[PDB]
């Protein structure tokens, strides 16, 4: 039972542990969110199939690690789904051939938000998978751990919906104009969405976000967001109604708005957070 | 270029030059009998002198003519005679305007009054001079005195 | 009525002219005024011009005569010279005697650069009491017109003592004792009384 | 938050409307006897430069003064009068000879700025002679 | 060139203003006809005349007075009458002083004496004029004449 990654790196054999670097393509699906599909990333074969047959099982205690460690979901082992973290041993897969075949595992996550996400930077831990190996010649069995490491920056979805982008820069014209914000949202299944804004605000009505510009900042001016033609204050849920698999624009447009009196010339920057909710 | 201040005006000539005649001149009081000085304040007859002004500015209106010099120690309004052995004592020279009224020696601008003038034309400033008794009896002798005149224009 | 501005005239050498006033105070009179200079001997020698030499005063008027030098420095430089200025008023028109008036005054020609000044000339006069007479001595270069000459209480005659010369008057011994005198200065005024110094 | 929006912008100062295109000072008739001595001057004459409708963003206007000067430094008289120059000041004792600049704050309430200036004639060396007084001070503004 | 006014003149003790009264004759050929009282006729009602010295400066305390004119060919001291066809003959006007003594006509200044005057005050000098025969007989005719009075100041 010898395995290697998609990149061609041999996974060291033994009864200890091994760090296995793989590519993730997370995704929002209906009911569960795909975290990793190891069936395209890890490939295993039997060097001496004519004399011996290997069996590999996924042990209990296999779970997410690092920043994903607080989450739970399912594991799709050899066509069928089991709870994850695993609470019991899995049926075995047989390796009886020199031909490489996928390690048929795929980790999923139970949604806990609406459009939330979690950043996994490359080089860090995703999951700890306990494997047990047995053969058809003796009754020996040994265990080893595969630590699944991401080798690409990724955002694992945490809810039922996803967004066109998680960071969006927009540039206003040089006062007193406006620019439309390109930001759309879709859900794997039809949900009742709504979003609210957040950040530092200048006014009492909490509608105009303060100018945080660092170099040569203007004065008496801040940023204020609008949809259709209405001021959207912070911590005040706008409602998109019902959103399906087809993308829907939040309909936001950035504007200048006045805070203090004398409007000095200079630069204007404002960072605004958007958080999605079910209604 | 986008905005512009434009300044305007004239400098007008409101004064006159003293004519060559009058730059410096003399007044002859001639002989005066001693006996006519009956008490302090007695005065001889008036002797006319004048000051000619030419050329004159087109914006001249009036002048304040004044006379300065060493005043007499017994009357400040009179011009003192030179004190030599030969000179007459007990006297002082009085100076008068065209209407024969006193023009005090060393009088400041406020005390003096204006005299009308024709603009752009030559002007003649008429005056009178005469003696006045500060003491009696008046002692006889030479009469000698100088006095600077001054013009202040309006 | 015709009057002159001065009772005498001083002519300093080098002067170009001297003035003498002539005044008629009578509104109704009209005179011919004729003026000229004579020497000490009363002869018109032409050392001085008078201008105008002849004119007509009609009524209350004044006119100033002017005496001009015509000597050309041919006179004594060391002392005064005596001339006589004459102003003759002729009334211009019954068996009448009509009179003309001549006013006649001393004209002293005074050379420049005399040591003694005029004011100090009076006090230099000296006397000589002898016989029934009194000589007056004048060492100055000025003609002294001595007046109010009192030999005690006895008032003697007036005198004109020449420059660098003498002049004698009548004197009664049957008279006062101490001498006092006065002079007529350049402007016609009397100088103060001075004590008669003898010898 | 789920998404972060960064909005970038800029406030640029822009030109106002200049009301006073042609300011006109008239000193009237001055007099030689008064302007005889060195340092003699006429009475000050107030002149106002007015800029209105100042766009938001523009908080200051800077005036820049130009004109033909003479050896005294002050503005040359183009008129016939001699030994006479023109002086321009603010209202704080600062001479605005050719080349000098003055800055004022834009009044936010009125959306406009004004320069309070005063002008007089003077004779540095004295002896101001008869003649006409003519001088034109050109002025342009920058905005910030 | 600095606007100086020089003043000169004099104060002098003055002389006298002199006015001579012209004498008049009328007679009506009286004495003349009944004359021939020798060549020493020496009589007619004397006609007086004054010479007034007034006003007078404070100087004048003495003057030398004298008469001059065309003398009589017979008598040096008689003033010759006019010689015309109208005129009389054998008569010269005699000038007598205050004390009815004859005045030396045409006398020199050494001959004359000082008449004392009162300074400042007016002074009157008194004289008389009559006719004195120089030839027997006198004849009828006019008696006009003219003479010169002379005042010499001290």
């Amino acid at each position: 039972f010898a395995c290697k990654t998609a990149n061609g790196t041999a996974i060291p054999i033994g009864g200890g542990s091994a760090n296995v670097y793989v590519n993730l393509a997370p995704a929002v699906n209906v009911g569960q969110n795909l975290v990793v599909d190891l069936s395209t990333q890890i490939f295993c074969h039997n060097d001496y199939p004519e004399t011996i047959t290997d069996y590999v099982t996924l042990q209990r205690g296999s779970a997410y690690g690092g920043v994903l460690s607080s989450f739970s979901g399912t594991v799709k082992y050899n066509g069928s789904s089991y709870p994850f973290p695993t609470t019991s041993e899995t049926p075995r897969v047989v390796y009886n051939s020199r031909t490489d075949k996928p390690w048929p595992v795929a980790l999923y996550l139970t949604p806990v938000s609406s459009a939330g996400g979690v950043a996994i930077k490359a080089g860090s831990l995703i999951a700890v998978l306990i494997l047990r190996q047995t053969n058809n010649y003796n009754s020996d069995d040994f265990q080893f751990v595969w630590n699944i490491y991401a080798n690409n920056d990724v955002v694992v979805p945490t809810g039922g919906c996803d967004v066109s982008a998680r960071d969006v820069t927009v540039t206003l014209p040089d006062y007193p104009g406006s620019v439309p914000i390109p930001l759309t949202v879709y859900c794997a299944k039809s949900q009742n969405l709504g979003y609210y804004l957040s950040g530092t605000t200048a006014d009492a009505g909490n509608s105009i976000f303060t100018n945080t510009a660092s170099f040569s900042p203007a004065q008496g001016v801040g940023v204020q967001l609008t949809r259709n033609g209405t001021i959207i204050p912070a911590n005040n849920t706008v409602s998109l109604g019902a959103v399906g698999t087809s993308a829907v624009s939040l309909g936001l447009t950035a504007n200048y708005a006045r805070t203090g009196g004398q409007v000095t010339a200079g630069n204007v920057q404002s960072i605004i957070g958007v958080t999605f909710v079910y209604q | 270029a986008d905005s512009t201040i434009t300044i305007r005006g004239y400098v007008r000539d409101n004064g006159c030059s003293v004519a060559a005649e009058s730059t410096n001149f003399t007044v002859d009081l001639m002989e005066n009998a001693a006996k006519q000085f009956n008490n302090i304040g007695a005065t001889t007859p008036v002797v006319p002198f004048r000051i000619l002004l030419s050329p004159c500015g087109n914006a001249v209106s009036a002048v304040k003519v004044g006379f300065t010099g060493v005043a007499d120690s017994h009357n400040a309004n009179l011009l003192a005679l030179e004190n030599t052995v030969s000179a007459a004592a007990g006297l002082g020279i009085q100076l008068l305007n065209e209407q024969q009224n006193q023009i005090p020696l060393n009088a400041p601008s406020s005390a003096l009054s204006w005299t009308t003038l024709t603009p752009g034309k030559p002007n003649t400033l008429n005056f009178y001079a005469r003696l006045m008794a500060t003491q009696v009896p008046v002692t006889a002798g030479h009469i000698n005195a100088t006095a600077t005149f001054t013009l202040e224009y309006q | 009525g015709v009057a002159l501005g001065a009772t005498r005239v001083i002519y300093p050498a080098g002067q170009k002219q001297e003035q003498l006033a002539v005044t008629n105070n009578d509104e109704n009179s009209t005179y011919l005024i004729q003026s000229w200079v004579e020497n000490a001997d009363g002869v018109k020698d032409g050392r001085f011009i008078v201008t105008p030499p002849l004119f007509a005063m009609k009524g209350k008027k004044e006119n100033t005569l002017r005496i001009l030098d015509a000597t050309n420095n041919q006179l004594p430089q060391d002392r005064e010279s005596l001339f006589w200025m004459n102003v003759k008023a002729i009334p211009s028109m019954e068996n009448t005697l009509q009179l003309a008036i001549i006013s006649r005054i001393k004209l002293y020609y005074r050379p420049a650069k005399l040591a003694l000044p005029p004011d100090q000339a009076a006090e230099k006069l000296r006397f000589r009491r002898s016989a029934n007479s009194l000589t007056l001595i004048n060492p100055t270069p000025y003609y002294l017109t001595v007046t109010e000459l009192n030999a005690g209480t006895r008032v003697l005659e007036n005198a004109l003592v020449p420059p660098m010369g003498e002049s004698t008057v009548k004197l009664p011994s049957d008279a006062g004792s101490n001498i006092t005198y006065r002079t007529i200065n350049d402007y016609g005024a009397l100088t103060p009384k001075m004590t008669g110094v003898m010898e | 938050a789920d998404v972060t929006i960064t909005v970038n912008g800029k406030v640029v100062a822009k030109p106002c409307t200049v009301s006073t295109t042609n300011a006109t000072v008239d000193l009237g008739d001055l007099y030689s006897f008064s302007l005889m001595s060195a340092g003699a001057a006429s009475a000050w004459h107030d002149v106002a430069l007015e800029l209105t409708n100042c766009p938001v963003g523009t908080s200051r206007v800077t005036a820049s003064f130009s004109g033909a000067a003479d050896s005294t430094g002050y503005y040359k008289n183009q008129g016939t009068a001699q030994n006479i120059q023109l002086e321009l000041q603010d209202d704080s004792g600062n001479t605005l000879n050719t080349g000098a600049t003055k800055t004022v704050q834009v009044d936010d309430s009125s959306q406009s700025a004004h320069f309070p200036l005063q002008v007089r004639a003077l004779t540095v060396n004295g002896g101001a002679t008869q003649g006409t007084i003519q001088a034109v001070i050109s002025i342009t503004y920058t905005y910030s």
